[PDB]
C-alpha cells in the first residue's frame, strides 16, 4: 500500500486496494431430518433416549412458532 | 376506627366500598396488636396460603365483603382493605373486632 | 422462603435525614419488588413507595419530595431515606415484598410477606 | 465266633454313610442357593446395567449423529428464526464450493470467491422457513461478487486551521471514507466500516454505497478546482485532534494545547509544532495531546498457550484362575469312580 | 463258613467310603473357592460398574433437566451479559403469549402481536442482572406495538440526466427510504434496512425514524411543487447505475456505456436506450452495464435433503439355563434321599 | 444264624453308597457346568460392559476437560472466524484483569477498567488466525480507555411551532445526540445509541464520534447567538410528536390533534395545551396523541421464579448372604470329618 | 403490492404496506435455579457429576462478573 | 442526573455523565490445544470416543477454511 | 416418497375464475419447486408456470396475465387460478415437482413425479 | 403428431432437434393413454430410476436421440422431448408409437 | 518443543538482494513472535528486527530502509530480505523466538530458542 | 572485547552498566565458539530452565551483575547483556572468558 500526505488539505490517501463488489443473491434450500430412533423397551418409563427425543420434539414445536411460514 | 362486637361461633361480615369500580383489585389484611399485617385475601376472592378456610372474599366493582363463618378467639384483630387498581396504594380505615 | 428485618436509629432529631434499612435473606432483592409502609400510633397504614428490579421508583405523592429508595445487591438491602423529619413523621416502619403473579382474573399484586417493623421517634 | 462284634461295626459304618449323605445334602442346598442367586439376582442386575448402558449409548449417539441438525436448530432458536452468517453447520465447505462453481459469473470471480469463502460466508446469512414433522427447512442466501480487482482508495482528513490576527479559519474535508471505481461511476462509502479489508482486497457493502461521478478524484489534487464541487466544511474556532490513518496518523495542534510525539517505555521523543503534522507508524508509537495519549498501532501483549487436561482409559478386565478348580474337579471325577469300583468289588465278593 | 470274605468286603466298603469322603471334600473346597470368587470379586466389579453408570446417568440427566438454565447461561456468557434477541430459552411461547395478552393495548394490536411473535422476539432483547447462589436473574424487554395498519410506501430513485450540447444536468431525488403515516405527522426512514418487511407488514425502528409533515406526499406527483420543498441533489457529470426496486429495477444509461436487458442462459434480449428506463421482474432476469451484470431477482439454485444417520439399540440380554441345573439337582437330592431310605432299610432288615 | 441277613444288609448298604456316589458325580457335573458358565459367558459380558462404560466416560470426560476449546471452536464456527465480543471462554476473568493491569495507562483508568470489565468485554472482540494440528490460534483485541471522568450531556428536541393568522413557523434543533468533553475539542455523537450508558458513565464509540468546537455549548443558552452557528432546521407545516427524554418527555400538540397525559388504569389525568409541554416521568405514565398512546417508562410486568427438576442417584449395591453359606460349608466339613473319624473307629473295632 | 413508475423524476413508489410501530417497552423478570443434586458417595475421587457441578459453579462465578450487579 | 427544560427551543439537556473514551487497542494471542486421548482397543466396531475425536478433527478442518490466513 | 393429487370444480362457465388445487403428501411444499402442465384433448403438453420455496413465480408468456400461483403451508397445497376462461382453456391439468439436483454434467432440472390430473371443461 | 410403426423386439430411434444448441438440457417422457407423463431420461444422458435399461439417451448441443434396443408390448406410448435450457419450458410435438 | 533452521544462498554478489528463510517445526509461527540477529566475524550481535503474529514489524533504525520480513503460514517459514548488500553486510545470521510472558516483576520478553545460523558472504 | 582470566573453582563477577535506569529489563547470554547464543538469565534475576544454578543475576535500575560461584571448564565462553526496555534491542559488547 502507498499512503500519500496531502499538505494542501491536511489529509491523506491510501491507495492500492482491489474491489470485491456484490451484484446478486444466490439461494439454496436445505432440509435436515433426524435419523430414525428405535424404542428401547427394556425400561418402562424413565428412558434417557425417550427424554432426549421429547426434548427435541418440544424444541422443534417451539421453533415452528418463529418460522417464516404460518 | 369503626368497631364490631361478636361472640364465639358467630358469623361476621365486614364490608368496605371503593370510590369507583376497581373490578377485583382488592386485598384483605389481618393485623394483631404488636405485630405486622398479614395478608389474608388477594384479588378480592383468592385465599392466601396458610389462612384458615373460614375467611372468604366476594364482590367485584365497588362492593366487597369479608366473611367469617365460625368465629374463634384468635380471630379478634383489625382488618383493612387495600386497592391494587392504581397507585398510590390506599388502605381501608380498619374495622376493629372486639369480644362480647 | 424470604424473610425480612428492619434496622435503624430509633431516635431522630427534628429536621434530620432519617435512614432505615431492610435486609432480605432467603432470596435476592432483584427477583421481586419491595415496599415501605408506616403506621402511626393508633392510626392506619400508609403506603410510602415501591422499587423495582431495574431500580425505578414510584413514591406516595404526599412523600415524593422527601423519600429516596435504593437497592444494594452486595449486602442484599433495601434503603429508605426520609429528609426533614418532624414530629408528624413518628410511626412504626415496615418493609414488605411486592408479589406480581398470574391470578384466575389476571395480573394482580399484593404485599407478602412483611417485616416485623421498627419504631422511629422524632423529638428534641 | 468273631461275628459277635461286627453288627455294631456295620451299624456305625452305615450311620457314618448316612451322616455323610446329610453333609452332601446340605452342601447341595448351599449349591442350590448359590446357583439360584447367580442365575436370578446377578443376571437381572447385569440385564438392568446392560439396558441402562444401551440407553446412555443411544442418547450419546443421537447427539453425535444429529450434531448438524441440532446445531442448526440451536442457532435458529438463539437468534429467533434467523442466522447472522452462514455457519459451518448451515452449509459445508463442499456445498459452498459447488454453489460458488454454479454461480452465473466468470472464472476470475469464481476463483476469487473460492479464495475468500470466509468473506462470502460472513456476507451471507440463513433464513428459517418452516418445520414439517421432524424436519427443519431453511434457505441460505449467498452473495454474488461480480466486480473484482478495480482500484479503491480511502481518504482521511483533519482540521486545517490558519491563524491571522488571532482569528482562526479552519477547513475540514467531508469526503472521508472509501472510494472504489466501477463501470459508469464511482461508489462512495462515507463510513469507514462500510467496507471490510482482508489482505489487499476490500469488500464493500452495497447497501451503504453512494454513486458519484468519476471526477471526484480531482479533490485529491486541488480542492479549489472548479471541475468538481469538493465538499468542505468551514469553521472559525480551532479544533485539535489526531486522525488515525492506515499507515500513520494526522495530528492537529492549535492555540493552548501541548502535543508531542513519544514512545511507551522511554517517553517523549519529540515535541510537535502547531498545525498539521503527518506521523508514520514507524516514526514513533504514541501521540500525546495535553494529557491524552493516543496509540498509533496495536500494543502487542502476552502470548498464551493453554492445553486441556488429558483423557485416559479405565478399562480393567476381569480374569478367573480356573486351573486349580479344574484340577480339583478332575480329582473328584477320578475319586468318585475309584470308590465306585471299590464298592463294585465289595459287592462282587459276596457270592 | 465263608465269613472271612465278608470280614474284608466291609473293610473295602469302608475304604471306598473314605475315598468318596475325600472326593466330596475336594469338591467342597472347589465350591468354596468358586463361591468366594463370585461373592467378592464379581460383586465388587458389578457394584463399581453400577456406581459408574449412576454417575454417567446423573451427568446426562443434569444436562437434560437444566437445559434451559444452561442455555441461557451459555448465551449470556457468549455475548457478555446481553442477548441480541429473546431466544426460545429466555422466554417460552406460552409466557410470551401471556405477556402480550397483559400489554396495555387494544385487541387488534394484541392479535397482530400474537401473529408476529417472531418480530416481537427479534425486536426484544434480554439483559443479565445478577447471580445469587445457584441462580441467574435477568430481564426480558418486549416491544409494545401500539400503531398498526396504516399506509406505508417506499421510494427509490436513479439519476435523471439530460444532455444539451454536451452539457449535462443530472437530478437525483434525496427522499429515498421508507415512509409510514402516523398521527400528526409521517415517519421517514432514510435507510431501507431501517424497516423490515414481513408479508405486507412493515416493522420500523423507532430510533431511526424522522417525523416529517404529511405534505411530503406531494413529492410523488409534481417534484417541483411550491407547497413542499422536495429535497433533490443537482449535478453536472453523468452517472450510470442500476437501482434495484422491490418489483423491478431502475436503469440509467448515459455517455459512453452499453446497457442492455438480458436473461442469463440465452443472453442479450434487447439493447437499452440512453436515459432512464424501468424494467419489471417479469420482463428479464439480469441487467448488463458495460461488462457488469446485475441480477434482478434471487437466483434459485439447488435444493438439498440431508437425513441424519440412524441410531439403534444394542441390548442383548443374557439368559441362564435354569432347567438343566434344576433337573440335575433334583436327581442328586433324590439320590441322597434314596440312599438314606436304603440305609434305614438295611438297619431295619439287619435285626430279626 | 443271621449271616444271610448280614449279607443282605451289606448288599443294600453298598447299593446305597453307590447311589450316593452317582448323585455326587451328577452334582459334580452340575457344578462344573455352573463354573464354566460363570467363568466364560458372564465374564465376557462384564468385560464388554466395562469397555462400554469406559468409552462413555472417555467421551464425557473429553467434553468436560476440553470445554473451553470446544466452546471457542463452536463460537468461531457459528460466526465464521469472528466473535462479536470477548466471551468468557475466549478470555477468563484473571487473564482479563492481568491484561488490564498491563495496559500503558494510569491507575485511575486501570481501576475504572477493572470496575467496568463488562463494557471492556463488550467493546472488545476476537478473531481467528489459523489452525495448526489439533490447535486453534486466535487473537483477542481489548479496548484501551485512556480518557475518563469528563462532563457529558445529551440533547433532545421537539418541533417548536408558532402561529400567525394560521401560517405556521416551526423550528427543530439538529444538535441532537451525545456530547463528551475532551482535550482540544468536544466529541459529538449524532445518534443516541452511539454511546452506551452504564450507571453515570457513558461509553462512546470512537468510529461514530465527530470532533466539534468547545463553543458548541452556547446553543443550550441562546440559539440565536452570533458566536456559533447552531444547527436548526426551519419548517412551514406543523408536526406533532412526543420526544422521549431520559427523565421525562417532550410533547408537541398543534393544529387538529388532541394530546393529553394519563395513566394505564384510569383515563384522562390532564388535557395538554397547544405547543410544547415538558412532563417528567413522575407526573404521569402515558401520553396520548389522538388515538396513539405512548409510554413514558418501562411497564414492569410479571416476575417469574422457575427451578429445574431434581436429579437423583440410582445406585443400589448388591450383596450376598455370606453367613449362611459359610455355616453350611463348615457343617459340611465337620460332617465329613466326623464320618471319616467314625469309619476309622469302626475299622479299628473290626479286630 | 402496486408499484408505479414516476417518469418525471426517474423514481418509483411501491404502495400496499401496513405499519407496525413500537410505542413502549414491557418487561418481565425471570429467576432460573439449578435443581437439587445429591451426593454420590460410592465413587472414588473425580465423580463425573461432581465435575459437572463444579464446572457449572465456576461458570456462574465467571458470569457474576459481567452482570449489571455492581 | 439533572435535566433542565430549555423552553426557548423546545428542547432539554440532561447533565451529570462521565466519559469513558477508547484510545487504543491491546492485543493478546491464545493457543488452545486438545489434551491427549488414548485408544480404547477393547471395543468391537466404532467407539464413541473415536467418533467424538473424528468429529473434532472434522470441525477443525472446516474451521481451517475460515481462518485469517488461507 | 412424495405423491400429488389434484381436485377442482370440473365444469366452469365462460369468463369465470377457474381455481385448482394440488395437495402434496409425503413431503413439504417448502422443500422443492412445483409446476403446472395442461394437455388439451388430442394435443401436446403446455408448461404453465413454476413456483419456488420463497414464493417467487415464473409464468408462461402466453398465460402470465391470467395465471396466479401460490403456496399454503398450513394445508400443504399448491393453488392455481386462471381468470377469464374461454372454450380454448379446456384441457387436463397436471401438477408436478420440479427437482433441481447435481448431475454428472452440472445443475439440471426435470419434472418428477407428476399428478394423476383432472379434467376441466368450459361450456355455457 | 408424427407416428412410427414397429414390431416386437425391433430397434427404434426417436430423434428430435432443437432450434439452437442446448448442451445436455434435455428430457424424455413416456405418456400412456389415460395416464400422466412419466420421466424417462433427464439431462439427455441420465436414465431415471425405475426405467428399464433398454431405453437410452444420447446427444449434445442440437441433435438428441432416444433408442429402444428390444421392443416389448408395454413400450407402446407417446414420447416427448423437453428442453430445460431456458424458460418457458417447451415440449416436443410427440412421436406416437403404434404396433405393426 | 520448537526448533528452527536457516537456509540461504551462502554467496551473494554486491548490490543484489539477500534472501534467507527460517523454518519452524514443533509449533506454529502464529503462536509467538520472531526475530533476526546477525553477528559479524569477530564482532558482537546486532538485532535486526521483530515480526508479530498480526504481521506487524519493527526494524532496527540502521536497517529499516533495506529489510523486509514476512510470515508464510503454509510452509511455516519466516522470511528476511536485505536489499543492496555490500561487503559490510557479511555476517552469520540467526533466527530466534521472542517469548513474552509474565515474570515475578511483570511482562518481560527474551530471545529463546535460537537457530544454528548460516554464513552469508558478499564478494565480487 | 574486554577479557577476563580465571581458574577452575574461582568466583567470577561480570558487570555491565546501562545508559539509563531500565529496572529489570535485562538478559544474559552465553555463546560458545562456533555455536549460537543461549539465554542464561532473563528479567535480570530469573534463571533460564536448564541452566546450572551456579549462575546468578542481580541488580535493578542501572547496575547489573552476573556471578559464577564455582567455575568449570565448560564455563569458558563469551557473555553479553541485552536490554529489553525499548527497541532497538541492544547487546553488550561482550566479556570473553579465558583460562589462566
Ligand atoms: C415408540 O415410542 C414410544 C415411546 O417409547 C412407544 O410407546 C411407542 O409405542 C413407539 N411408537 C412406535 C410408532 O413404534
Ligand atoms: C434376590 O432376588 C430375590 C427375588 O425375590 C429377592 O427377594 C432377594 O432379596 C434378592 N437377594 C439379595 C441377597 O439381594
Ligand atoms: C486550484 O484551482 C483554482 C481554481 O481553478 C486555481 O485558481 C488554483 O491556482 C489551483 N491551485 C493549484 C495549486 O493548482
Ligand atoms: C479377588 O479379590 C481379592 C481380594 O478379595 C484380590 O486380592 C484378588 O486379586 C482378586 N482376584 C482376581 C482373580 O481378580
Ligand atoms: C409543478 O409545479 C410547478 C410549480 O408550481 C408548476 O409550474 C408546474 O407547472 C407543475 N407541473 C405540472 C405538470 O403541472
Ligand atoms: C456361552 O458361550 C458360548 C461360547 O463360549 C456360546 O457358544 C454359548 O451359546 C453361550 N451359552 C449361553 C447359554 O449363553
Ligand atoms: C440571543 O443572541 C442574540 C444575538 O446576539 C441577541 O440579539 C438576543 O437578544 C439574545 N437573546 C437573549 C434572550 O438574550
Ligand atoms: C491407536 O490404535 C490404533 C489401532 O487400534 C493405531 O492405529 C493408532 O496409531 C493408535 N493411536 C495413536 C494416537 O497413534
Amino acid at each position: 500500500l502507498k499512503e500519500s500526505y496531502l499538505e494542501e488539505s491536511c489529509s491523506t490517501i491510501t491507495e492500492g486496494y482491489l474491489s470485491v463488489l456484490r451484484t446478486g443473491w444466490y439461494t439454496n434450500v436445505f432440509t435436515l431430518e433426524v435419523g430414525d430412533v428405535e424404542n428401547l423397551t427394556c425400561t418402562d418409563g424413565p428412558s434417557l433416549i425417550k427424554t432426549e427425543l421429547d426434548l427435541t420434539k418440544s424444541a422443534l414445536r417451539e421453533l415452528k412458532t418463529v418460522s417464516a411460514d404460518q | 376506627t369503626p368497631s364490631l362486637s361478636a361472640s364465639v361461633g358467630d358469623r361476621v361480615t365486614i364490608t368496605c366500598r371503593a370510590s369507583q369500580s376497581i373490578s377485583s383489585y382488592l386485598n384483605w389484611y389481618q393485623q394483631k396488636p404488636g405485630k405486622a399485617p398479614k395478608l389474608l385475601i388477594y384479588a378480592a376472592s383468592s385465599l392466601q396460603s396458610g389462612v384458615p378456610s373460614r375467611f372468604s372474599g366476594s364482590g367485584s366493582g365497588t362492593d366487597f365483603t369479608l366473611t367469617i363463618s365460625s368465629l374463634q378467639p384468635e380471630d379478634f384483630a383489625t382488618y383493612y382493605c387495600q386497592q391494587s387498581y392504581s397507585t398510590p396504594l390506599f388502605f381501608g380505615q380498619g374495622t376493629k373486632l372486639e369480644i362480647k | 422462603q424470604v424473610q425480612l428485618q428492619e434496622s435503624g436509629p430509633g431516635l431522630v432529631k427534628p429536621s434530620e435525614t432519617l435512614s432505615l434499612t431492610c435486609t432480605v435473606s432467603g432470596g435476592s432483592i432483584s427477583s421481586y419488588y419491595w415496599s415501605w409502609i408506616r403506621q402511626p400510633a393508633g392510626k392506619g397504614l400508609e403506603w410510602i413507595g415501591r422499587i423495582y428490579t431495574s431500580g425505578n421508583t414510584n413514591y406516595n405523592p404526599s412523600l415524593k419530595s422527601r423519600v429516596t429508595m435504593s437497592l444494594d445487591t452486595s449486602k442484599n438491602q433495601v434503603s429508605l431515606k426520609l429528609s426533614s423529619v418532624t414530629a408528624a413523621d413518628t410511626a412504626v416502619y415496615y418493609c414488605a415484598r411486592s408479589r406480581v403473579a398470574t391470578t384466575p382474573v389476571g395480573l394482580r399484586d399484593w404485599l407478602d410477606p412483611w417485616g416485623q417493623g421498627t419504631l422511629v421517634t422524632v423529638s428534641s
